[PDB]
């Protein structure tokens, strides 16, 4: 073998502690950029105009932050969705004040958790499984893009991307809620029944199969040691645990088959997160939430508010509050 | 199976459907009825479109008193006129 | 021994389609008058005595913006029963009250109880290990920090949630406006196993179909697998290496998977019931006095946290007079916080 | 700026043809079964 | 029936249309038939949109998508985008109608009735997925009858009428393009721009002349290649990088469809001019810099100097310069100071928006338009109440590029999906693993333990 | 609460004379403010410029007077500032610029006197929250 059919063998082995293939070859670089910029911002960069007002936010733990209000900072508004790369700025001390560091960290994450995705086929193929794993992670990675490059596209602005943080997160929600009503919006609710959902499920499951391990042990001992690695035998009785379940509801509400319950496990949580990437790529072009705002009036003309009127006025407080020095004109338009 | 007849061969037969073409509908109207003669509005203390306020006011009949409240809502009521 | 308690225990345990038990007694009534107590009020009844507001069809309310909502703050945390002092017998003037709001809430609580035994009863007779209703505690201190603790501990049950899809939205807006519920660890608890147990169900669920062994012929696999058989019908070995090659770990024992998958988000909930105890109090986590005292003597700093704190004291002023109409708030224009142009 | 610049973009340059060039050498031939793909 | 059940075909009802895969008469039909579907939802939605349509409200406040289309190709329309005359909307819905029942005929008779394989019926029409050869000839007719439609869109352009230009000097007008861009340098040239702001990669196409001679290009190099495929077959080193299957080959087609939706919806959401506001409504930067237009001048008729208004950041209230320092207007619009339209741009000089212009050339046109896109910005809800989402209920609307954008997101989001389920199974197909593993020959049981 | 014929009765010019609105005539005026004014006039408050609403009282102290069916079906066909000095048509919708907003074309004489009505009538029912904004919605 030649040096690159070598390197090709290595970069492709099965053999390799954690597995490298092509797409790693893309992942690495990038997720390693991405890692060291962030942990490096998050510690000691400086504050950043994030809506380009000449008002920098302090997003790092040096500058006065803790980890629940630390943040890397989305780059200002007067870049807008302009590239600003380190050799765009004059100086780093220019990138440092725009929030250079958030759109370094943002493309080489969106582009590594891609590549991320690729290697989970890549390495199911060489193992020869069966190749979906891959599109289960689609639907967490569907929603990173839509948080970091997707909205800001229909806005505008990197500026309105998630910060990176956790405090930054929670503003990122009540703006995403004043500007769209996203709690009223049925993708979003596809999203809370997915996640729900899939927390119940993961529960139901864990309690199931939980329920019915055959006994292999003794009770000074952990149960857990009744399962051998790669044993042939099933580890638990899953006649038992249907038996138990369709009685628990009705008999045809109980799967028996193993592979149509483990399809239902992945695809009802998957399903509802790529609704929930959906609202938000949705809402990024602004198809918003269902607005029922005075829907219902008396026989003189007279509002009776509901429920919506009531979310409604939380929503405004959220409105005229947020930016309170970015607004010049009377309607936020984006 | 657990003894009872399934669904299956009870909702493809004859006699259900004559059952229940004339259940189902009759129900269905009674449903229909509750509303459309206002009996629902009454039983339940539910505001008809014009009884959310008088003609001149814009104040909510808010229940103020734990104890007195049933008289303060028949109070709330008389005052529609 | 042949009394007529084992000839009603031999009835009560009979295979059926729907399994009635003991708990049955408990758990049916209760779950079919919380769900009946639901939609009738959705259905037929109002808010406008309570807070104000339309929240039945009948008054032109969609599926969205229907509720059963909390009876007047005037209430207290009366049990307002029918035949008790406030309603004093009169169906019509208990609707109006918001008496359906404890008629749901308290047979959903006893109902609850009754599912839960309900599997406990179901477990013992099939003879497996009880750890589904283990788990359901998760859901039990959900319900009952929420809709019975917190209320509790406020000035009535006003402020339980309402029974509706865009009452519980209030609700999640109200937490964040007043008790800045989001910066609080015993809900970021709750978020990590509610997002945790989403994520190991999809992975787990994900990786069982991806690693199936071949036992048909056919392309579709799901006929492939027979209830009865001894073998697993996936892959241990070849998930195990490919999670550890992927991701760095990977499960190797299946008891622990299974565990584990009870354990996150079960967790998780008990972690957020903790939380709302702490807020019935008004026991929250609003601040970082560190945060406050710099901010309040630097005009220049500035953190997510402060532009946070601008955001809730909005909802506040904003929501207040209409989302508590017992106050009578009377917020002049000028008094509202408000930033530029908005 | 510029020499920053530079370097990135020969870095960049050099992984993508490795990921071009590699999925290019023979990527069908590279599972556990069936190898005659072409 | 032939492969119409589980047990003979392996695959499920569920996944019924995998049993059609080496039926060619059926595949046909099914082909057939969902471009009857295709046909028959232009011609019908079109005809409902026509009697829907009230010709002196803008097409934006309507909820229209398809007659847009047909007035941006200049047909129906005159001056500043005002319907002249409705007659060809109705030819092109009722063609398409009719259109598609030919083809729902086709496809319905393909489908159940016609031969279930073409190879034994006709060489010329029969297919073997494998054979390379084939699929280049079938892929390169595709290719040929692509570019002819391309010159089609030239052909109306050049010598039937022109297309509508939002650009035309005096105003908005439909307009035979004479002098299509034939450089290569210009044409290709937005290829290579960057995707990202005040570059917008082929978006920020702007010019009727780039558009028809990108289209002459195009409708060239898709005849030129469909030659090339009827005239060779696939290259050793394309042989050795593709899987050569049905399944494989929809995966690569699914994964172009998500690529060119998600380009859609951009060219939607930026795009003024071959989606002329006039039909579309304004983009989301147009409407926000109409915004700034409005109040600028309002204000400097009630006596401001919008150019030394210092706002309460320090910024310029109503004028500021970008960070290369072009004067753009101020606020948050800042964000699209990249924004391009036919009603802004007579205040453009050379340094950017001009003070001397603002000040002394802004025409009551100009604050017409400005107050009409601010007031109709692509926000609203699902239920199609205009405005932001406090906004009360009043206004019924919402921008027929909101519609567009968020559909065709959703469309190639669920075909990038596609793509990976289907390239990820014609991999597993091709190699013999898509039904699980082999018990007996396991091959991680094969492989040394990683530790 | 009822849509009275006394809610219906507004003034119809400054000379003390009042007209009675019928149902259908407020139906029909709600339905072309939507059609003609709601991009801009949403309930009662003007978006390309604050500082002038529909309130009644505001109406009342423009010149010429704004606050009756007159006024304001002058208003549509040859729209002023505030205070009379300069018309308006190129830049306000009106039937003098119909050529401009075309959305004026269709409107008769009968429409103007259903949008007029609407005007006058709402603040009767809406109180404070027309011409109010969101501060009270
Ligand atoms: C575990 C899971 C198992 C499954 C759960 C099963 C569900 C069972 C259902 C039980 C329902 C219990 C309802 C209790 C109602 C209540 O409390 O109603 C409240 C009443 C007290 O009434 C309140 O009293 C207040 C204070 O009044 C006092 O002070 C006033 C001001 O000075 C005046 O002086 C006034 O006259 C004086 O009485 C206000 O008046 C309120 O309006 C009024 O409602 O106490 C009482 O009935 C009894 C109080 C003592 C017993 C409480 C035990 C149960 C509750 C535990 C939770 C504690 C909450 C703490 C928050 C953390
Ligand atoms: C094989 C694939 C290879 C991929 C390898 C990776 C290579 C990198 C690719 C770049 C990634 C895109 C980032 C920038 C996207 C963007 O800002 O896109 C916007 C641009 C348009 O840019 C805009 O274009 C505009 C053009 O309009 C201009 O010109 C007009 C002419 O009428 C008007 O006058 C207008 O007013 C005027 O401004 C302006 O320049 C704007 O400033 C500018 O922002 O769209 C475009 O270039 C084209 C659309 C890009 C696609 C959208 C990305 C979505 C992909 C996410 C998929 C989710 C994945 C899920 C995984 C699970
Ligand atoms: C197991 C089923 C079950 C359970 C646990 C409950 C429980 C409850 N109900 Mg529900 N209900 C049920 C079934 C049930 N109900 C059914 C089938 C109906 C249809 C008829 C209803 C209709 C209903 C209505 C309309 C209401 C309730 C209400 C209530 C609450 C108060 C009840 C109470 O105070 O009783 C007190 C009585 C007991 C606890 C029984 C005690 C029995 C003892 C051991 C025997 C002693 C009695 C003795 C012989 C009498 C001698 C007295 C003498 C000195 C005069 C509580 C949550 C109220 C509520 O929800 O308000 C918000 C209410 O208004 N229920
Ligand atoms: C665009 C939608 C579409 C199209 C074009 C097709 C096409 C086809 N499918 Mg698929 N299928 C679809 C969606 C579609 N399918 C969906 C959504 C599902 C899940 C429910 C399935 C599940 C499925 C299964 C399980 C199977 C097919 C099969 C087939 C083929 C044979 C059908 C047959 O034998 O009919 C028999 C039915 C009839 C004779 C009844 C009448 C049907 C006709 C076509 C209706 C025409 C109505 C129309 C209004 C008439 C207009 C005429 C006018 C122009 C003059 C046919 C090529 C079969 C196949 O693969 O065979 C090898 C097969 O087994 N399909
Ligand atoms: C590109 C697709 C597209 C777009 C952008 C539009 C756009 C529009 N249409 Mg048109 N139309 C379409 C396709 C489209 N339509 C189709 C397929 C039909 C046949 C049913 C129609 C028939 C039609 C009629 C009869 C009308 C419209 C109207 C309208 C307007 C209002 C829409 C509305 O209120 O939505 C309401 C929103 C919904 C109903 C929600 C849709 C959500 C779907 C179900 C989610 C899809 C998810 C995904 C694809 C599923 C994947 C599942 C996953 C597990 C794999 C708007 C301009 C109205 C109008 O104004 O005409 C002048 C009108 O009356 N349309
Ligand atoms: C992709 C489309 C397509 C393809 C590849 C085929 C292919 C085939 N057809 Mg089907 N069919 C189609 C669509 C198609 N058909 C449509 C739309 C209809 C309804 C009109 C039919 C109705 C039909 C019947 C009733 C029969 C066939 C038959 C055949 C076979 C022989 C055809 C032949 O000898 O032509 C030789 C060439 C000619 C006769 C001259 C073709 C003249 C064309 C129409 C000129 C216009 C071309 C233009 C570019 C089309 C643009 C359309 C575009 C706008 C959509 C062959 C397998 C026969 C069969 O299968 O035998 C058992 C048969 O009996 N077809
Ligand atoms: C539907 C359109 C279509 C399809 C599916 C095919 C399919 C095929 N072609 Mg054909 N071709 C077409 C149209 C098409 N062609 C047209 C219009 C022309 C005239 C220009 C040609 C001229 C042509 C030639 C000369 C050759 C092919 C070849 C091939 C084969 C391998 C192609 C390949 O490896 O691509 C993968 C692409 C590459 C390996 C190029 C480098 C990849 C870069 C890094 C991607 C950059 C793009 C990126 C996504 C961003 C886009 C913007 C960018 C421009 C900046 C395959 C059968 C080969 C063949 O075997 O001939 C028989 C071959 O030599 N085609
Ligand atoms: C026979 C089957 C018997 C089995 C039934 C068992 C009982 C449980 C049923 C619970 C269903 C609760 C939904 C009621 C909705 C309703 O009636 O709306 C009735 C409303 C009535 O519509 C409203 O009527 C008013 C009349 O004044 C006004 O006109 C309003 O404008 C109008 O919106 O319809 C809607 O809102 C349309 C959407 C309804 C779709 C429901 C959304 C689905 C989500 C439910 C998820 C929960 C899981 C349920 C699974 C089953
Ligand atoms: C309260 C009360 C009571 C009771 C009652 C009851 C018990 C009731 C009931 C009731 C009921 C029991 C009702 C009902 C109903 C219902 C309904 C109303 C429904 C519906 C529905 C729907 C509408 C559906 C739909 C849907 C869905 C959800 C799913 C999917 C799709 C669809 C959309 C189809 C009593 C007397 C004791 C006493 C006092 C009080
Ligand atoms: C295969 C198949 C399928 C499918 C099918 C299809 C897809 C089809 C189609 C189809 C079609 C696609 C069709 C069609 C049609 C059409 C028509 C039938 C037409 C017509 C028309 C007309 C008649 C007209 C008229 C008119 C005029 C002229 C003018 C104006 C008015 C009017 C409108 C009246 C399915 C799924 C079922 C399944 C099984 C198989
Ligand atoms: C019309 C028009 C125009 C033009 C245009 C043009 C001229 C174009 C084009 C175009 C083009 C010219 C394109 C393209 C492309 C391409 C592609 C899309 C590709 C791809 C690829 C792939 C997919 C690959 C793959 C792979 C790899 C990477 C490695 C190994 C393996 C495989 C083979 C798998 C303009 C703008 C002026 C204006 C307006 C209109
Ligand atoms: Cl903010
Ligand atoms: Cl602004
Ligand atoms: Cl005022
Ligand atoms: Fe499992």
């Amino acid at each position: 073998a030649n040096l690159w059919e070598r390197f090709c063998n290595w970069v492709t082995s099965t053999d390799n502690r954690l597995y490298v293939g092509w797409f790693g070859v893309i992942m690495i670089p990038t997720l390693l950029a991405a890692t060291i910029c962030f942990v490096i911002a998050f510690i000691a960069a400086p504050p950043v105009d994030i809506d380009g007002i000449r008002e920098p936010v302090s997003g790092s733990l040096l500058y006065g932050n803790n980890i629940i209000t630390g943040a890397v900072v989305p780059s200002s508004n007067a870049i807008g969705l302009h590239f600003y790369p380190i050799w765009e700025a004059a100086s780093l001390d220019e990138w440092l004040y725009n929030g250079g560091p958030y759109q370094l960290i943002i493309f080489h994450f969106l582009l590594g958790a891609s590549c991320y995705m690729g290697r989970q086929w890549e390495l199911s193929y060489r193992l020869g499984m069966r190749p979906w794993i891959c599109v289960a992670y689609s639907a967490p990675l569907a929603s990173a893009f839509a948080v970091f490059l997707i909205y800001p596209i229909g806005q505008g602005s990197f500026s309105d991307g998630m910060p990176l943080g956790i405090s930054g997160t929670f503003n990122f929600m009540i703006v995403f809620q004043a500007e769209h009503n996203i709690l009223m919006h049925p993708f979003h609710q596809l999203g809370v029944a997915g996640v729900f959902g899939g927390a119940l499920f993961c529960a139901m499951h864990g309690s199931l199969v939980t329920s019915s391990l055959i006994r292999e042990t003794t009770e000074t001992e952990s149960a857990n040691y009744g399962y051998k690695f790669g044993q042939e035998e099933e580890t638990y009785n899953i006649v038992a645990a249907h038996g138990y379940f369709g009685r628990l509801i009705f008999q045809y509400a109980s799967f028996n088959n193993s592979r149509s319950l483990h399809f239902f496990l992945a695809a009802w949580p998957v399903v509802g997160v790529w609704f929930a990437a959906l609202g938000i790529s949705t809402m990024a072009f602004n198809l918003n939430g269902f607005n029922f705002n005075h829907s219902v009036i008396d026989a003189k003309g007279n509002v009776i508010n509901t429920w919506a009127d009531i979310i409604n006025r939380a929503n405004l407080g959220m409105e005229v509050m947020h930016e309170r020095n970015a607004h010049n004109f009377p309607l936020d338009l984006a | 199976t657990t003894g009872e007849r399934p669904f299956s061969d009870i909702i493809t037969s004859v006699r259900y459907w004559v059952i229940h073409s004339i259940t189902i509908p009759a129900l269905f109207i009674a449903g229909w009825l509750f509303v459309s003669t206002g009996l629902a509005y009454d039983v339940f203390g539910t505001p008809r479109p014009d009884s959310y306020y008088a003609q001149e006011q814009r104040s909510i009949p808010l229940v103020t008193d734990r104890f007195e409240a049933k008289q303060q809502v028949e109070t709330f009521l008389e005052q529609l006129k | 021994e042949r009394g007529w308690f084992d000839i009603l225990d031999d009835w009560l345990k009979r295979d059926r389609f729907v399994f009635v038990g003991w708990s049955g007694i408990l758990l049916f009534p209760c779950a079919y008058l919380a769900l009946g107590g639901w939609l009738t009020g959705t259905t037929f009844v109002t808010s406008w005595y309570t807070h104000g507001l339309a929240s039945s069809y009948l008054e032109g309310c969609n599926f969205l913006t229907v509720a059963v909502s909390t009876p007047a703050n005037s209430m207290g945390h009366s049990l307002l029963l029918l035949w008790g002092p406030e309603a004093q017998g009169d169906f019509t003037r208990w609707c109006q009250l918001g008496g359906l709001w404890t008629f749901i809430a308290l047979h959903g609580a006893f109902g609850l109880i009754g599912f839960m035994l309900r599997q406990f009863e179901i477990a013992r007779l099939v003879g497996v290990r009880p750890y589904n209703a283990i788990a359901f505690s998760a859901p039990i201190a959900v319900f009952v920090s929420v809709f019975l603790i917190y209320p509790l501990g406020q000035s009535s049950w006003f402020f339980a949630p309402s029974f509706g899809v865009a009452a519980i939205f209030r609700f999640l807006l109200f937490f964040q406006g007043f008790h800045n519920w989001t910066l609080n660890p015993f809900h970021m608890m709750g978020v990590a196993g509610v997002l945790g147990g989403a994520l190991l169900c999809a992975i787990h669920g994900a990786t069982v179909e991806n690693t199936l062994f071949q036992d048909g012929e056919g392309a579709s696999t799901f006929r492939a697998f027979n209830p009865t058989q001894a073998e697993e019908t996936y892959s241990m070995v070849t998930a195990n290496r490919f999670w550890s090659q992927i991701f760095g770990i990977a499960f190797s024992n299946k008891r622990w998977l299974h565990f584990f998958m009870l354990f996150v988000p079960v967790t998780g909930l008990w972690m957020s019931a903790i939380g709302v105890v702490g807020l019935a109090l008004n026991l929250r986590s609003y601040d970082f006095i560190s945060q406050e005292i710099r901010a309040a003597e630097d005009p220049e700093f500035e953190t997510f946290y402060t532009k946070n704190l601008l955001l809730n004291e909005g909802i506040r002023a904003w929501m207040a007079p209409q989302d508590q109409p017992h106050e009578n708030f009377v917020f002049p224009e000028e008094v509202l916080p408000r930033g530029n142009a908005l | 700026m510029e020499t920053l610049k530079i370097t990135v973009y020969i870095v960049v340059t050099f992984f993508v043809l490795l990921f071009v060039f590699g999925f290019l050498s023979g990527d069908p031939a590279r599972n556990p079964k069936r190898k005659d793909l072409e | 029936a032939t492969n119409r059940d589980q047990e003979s075909s392996g695959f499920a009802w569920w996944a019924g249309n995998a049993r059609l895969i080496n039926l060619s008469g059926k595949l046909l039909g099914a082909h057939v038939a969902h471009a009857g579907l295709i046909v028959f939802w232009a011609g019908a939605m079109t005809l409902f949109e026509l009697a829907h349509f009230i010709p002196e409200k803008p097409m934006y406040e309507q909820g229209l998508i398809l007659i847009p289309h047909i007035a941006t190709l200049g047909w129906g329309v005159g001056p500043g985008g005002e319907v002249v005359d409705t007659f060809p909307f109705f030819v092109v819905g009722v063609v398409h109608l009719i259109s598609s029942a030919v083809l729902g005929f086709g496809g319905v008779y393909h489908a159940i009735r016609g031969p279930e394989t073409l190879e034994e019926y006709s060489s010329f029409f029969g297919y073997d997925w494998k054979d390379k050869n084939k699929m280049t000839t079938i892929l390169g007719f595709h290719l040929i009858v692509l570019g002819i439609g391309a010159l089609l869109l030239v052909a109306k352009a050049m010598f039937f009428g022109g297309l509508y230009d939002t650009w035309a000097p005096g105003g908005g007008d439909v307009r035979v393009i004479t002098n299509p861009t034939l450089d290569p340098r210009v044409i290709f040239g937005y290829l290579l721009k960057s995707p990202f702001g005040g570059e917008g990669w082929i978006v920020s196409v702007n010019n009727l002349e780039d558009v028809v001679g990108g289209h002459i290009w195009i409708g060239l190099i898709c005849i030129a290649g469909g030659i090339w495929h009827i005239l060779t077959t696939p290259f050793g080193w394309a042989r050795r990088a593709f899987i050569w299957s049905g399944e494989a080959y929809l995966s690569y087609s699914l994964g172009a469809l998500s690529m060119m939706g998600f380009i859609a919806t951009c060219f939607v959401w930026f795009n003024n001019t071959v989606y002329p506001s006039e039909f579309y409504g304004p983009t989301g930067p147009e409407a926000s810099q109409a915004q700034a237009m409005t109040f600028l001048i309002r204000d400097q008729k009630l006596g401001a100097n919008v150019g030394s208004a210092q706002g309460p950041t320090g910024l310029g209230k109503y004028l500021m310069r970008s960070p290369t320092g072009e004067i753009i207007f101020g606020g948050e619009t800042m964000r699209f100071w990249d924004f391009r339209g036919p009603w802004l741009e007579p205040l453009r000089g050379p340094n950017g928006l001009d003070l001397n212009k603002i000040k002394n050339d802004i025409q009551p046109w100009q604050e017409r338009r400005a107050a009409e896109y601010m007031t109709h910005a692509p926000l609203g809800s699902l239920n199609s109440v205009g405005g932001v989402a406090t906004e009360i209920n009043s206004v019924n609307f919402v921008s027929p590029r909101s519609w567009l954008a968020t559909s065709h997101f959703v469309l190639a989001f669920f075909f990038l999906v596609g793509h990976l389920w289907h390239a990820g199974r014609a991999r597993a197909a091709a190699a013999g693993f898509e039904k699980g593993i082999d018990r007996e020959s396991e091959p991680v049981l094969s492989m040394p333990s990683l530790d | 609460a009822e849509l009275t014929p006394e809610v219906l009765t507004v003034p119809l010019n400054s000379e003390g004379k009042t007209i009675t609105l019928t149902e259908k005539q407020y139906l029909e005026g709600k339905r072309l403010f939507q059609y003609a004014c709601a991009s801009c006039h949403v309930g009662g408050i003007t978006k390309t410029n604050p500082s002038l609403d529909l309130r009644t009282e505001t109406l009342a102290l423009a010149t010429p007077p704004r606050d009756n069916i007159e006024g304001l079906v002058d208003y549509m066909k040859n729209p002023t500032t505030y205070d009379g000095e300069q018309e308006i048509a190129e830049v306000h919708p009106s039937l003098r610029s119909a050529d401009i907003f075309p959305k004026m074309r269709n409107l008769t004489e009968k429409d103007l006197v259903a949008i007029a009505g609407h005007i006058l009538v709402e603040p009767k029912i809406l109180g404070d929250k027309w011409g109010g904004g969101k501060v009270y919605y």
